[PDB]
């Protein structure tokens, strides 16, 4: 039931990340492959309103669950480059969109609606430089158990106690999955 | 989480400064040269010395730096300060110890080019013909063989007579402006401030170590503060 909602949602996001307007062909794909990878500036666009003209129960399903797109759009997007090779380098992607027509008033974007959309407008106050504080990531052995895609998030520790021969945690230790964690860049305004 | 190849400059020295912040020291390095494409301000690089490479490095080593950036952020116990954006602990793995230029050096040593090199010195604005023969003397700055030139311009801020000193960055490779009080970190004076009870004290790197046989440019500098004046008398 989940399951086939959840991929159904990305395979209609996947499809239409190339338009069949703008010619046709693969000569645009290799365009924006030049214009994206050799600046490195990461910047692409896909039109919300086609996409909601496509399907306007996605345009729903989002606004009422970024929540809980944003981790599935974070790993099973990343699929469009065909190549092995370059997956384990990426780190993160960067879209946007621009000239959007709907939004919303900031009066109506109340408190009460956390996981909707709100547009980014006011002045900008406060600017921080980026601190790196532990954020995501685990210490659990592979000998002991293996990874489930469920621990930590915030700055809290590992609920279970199971297999209590590292779990005694009445020591200091500073083993920082270095390797895996989730540290790109990050700053609060 | 993966191996950087890239180069730097060992700047100075923390012999001459005074359990847990003992382990290391604190280094200032730069890794963006002078530059016309330069010119958006770069990232500064902090480097630390986990007293391994204290008293081996000397300044005026080209050296070329390699290793990995972890961010393994030791300030987890908020009780210091921290990186800019680049936040990453940066490691020391590299330091050694122990053409166009041919074409144009065909050109160079040609007679046809040196007649009118002296004729179109200064295209800008034409100046004086002091001012050009200070530029000269100052492009090619030039055992105990040394020497420092004193140009001097009698104009007045408002003009760009004042900005004519901006021009010099095109040619010349090192090139900061300090506009007095408020310069870009250390504007080449030494001071103190008072830390906190876990910090390093600062170590004032100025521009003349990193232009070590270079050419350092400094711009006001009638409109230094009198307190900086007492310091930079001596060195």
């Amino acid at each position: 039931v989940r399951d086939e909602v959840a991929e159904k949602c990305q395979k209609l996001f996947l499809d239409f990340l190339e338009e069949f307007q703008s010619s046709d062909g693969e000569i645009k794909y290799l365009q924006l492959a030049e214009e994206l990878i050799r600046p490195e500036r990461n910047t692409l666009v896909v039109s919300f309103v086609d996409l909601e003209q496509f399907n306007q129960q996605l345009s729903t399903t989002i606004q009422e669950e970024f929540y809980r797109v944003y981790p599935y759009l974070c790993r099973a997007l990343k699929t469009f480059v065909k190549d092995r090779k370059e997956i384990p380098l990426a780190k993160d992607f960067y879209v946007a969109f621009q000239d959007l027509p709907t939004r919303h008033k900031i009066r109506e974007l109340t408190s009460s609606r956390i996981g909707l959309l709100t547009r980014i407008s006011g002045q900008v106050v406060r600017t921080h430089p980026v601190h790196p504080e532990l954020v995501s990531g685990t210490f659990l052995c592979l000998d002991c158990q293996t990874v489930i895609r469920d621990v930590e998030q915030q700055f809290k520790y590992t609920q279970p106690n199971i297999c209590r021969n590292p779990v005694c945690a009445n020591r200091r230790r500073f083993l920082l999955d270095t390797n895996k964690s989730r540290f790109v860049d990050f700053q609060k305004v | 989480n993966q191996l950087i190849r890239t180069s730097g400059v060992v700047t100075s020295c923390t012999g001459v400064l005074p359990t847990i912040y003992q382990n290391y020291q604190r280094i200032r390095i730069q890794e963006s040269p002078g530059k016309v494409a330069a010119g958006r301000l770069p990232r500064s690089k902090d480097a630390i010395l986990l007293a391994d490479l204290v008293d081996s490095c000397k300044p005026g080593d080209e050296i070329e730096l390699t290793g990995i950036y972890h961010n393994n952020y030791d300030g987890s116990l908020n009780t210091a300060n921290g990186f800019p954006v680049f936040a990453t602990v940066i490691l020391a793995n590299h330091v050694a110890k122990k053409e166009d230029v041919k074409m144009i050096t065909s050109l160079s040593k040609d007679q046809q080019i040196g007649e009118k090199i002296f004729a179109s010195i200064a295209p800008s604005i034409y100046g004086h013909e002091d001012i050009k023969r200070g530029l000269a003397l100052a492009l090619f700055g030039g055992h105990k063989v040394r020497g420092d030139i004193n140009v001097l311009l009698c104009g007045d801020p408002g003009t760009a007579k004042s900005q004519f000193l901006k021009y010099i960055e095109k040619v010349s490779s090192r090139a900061i402006f300090t506009t007095g009080q408020g310069a870009s970190a250390v504007g080449l004076t030494a001071y103190v401030q008072r830390h906190p009870v876990s910090r390093e004290w600062t170590l004032e790197a100025g521009a003349l170590v990193l232009a070590d046989r270079g050419v350092c440019l400094i711009d006001e500098f009638d409109k230094m503060n009198d307190q900086d004046r007492t310091s930079i008398h001596e060195a």
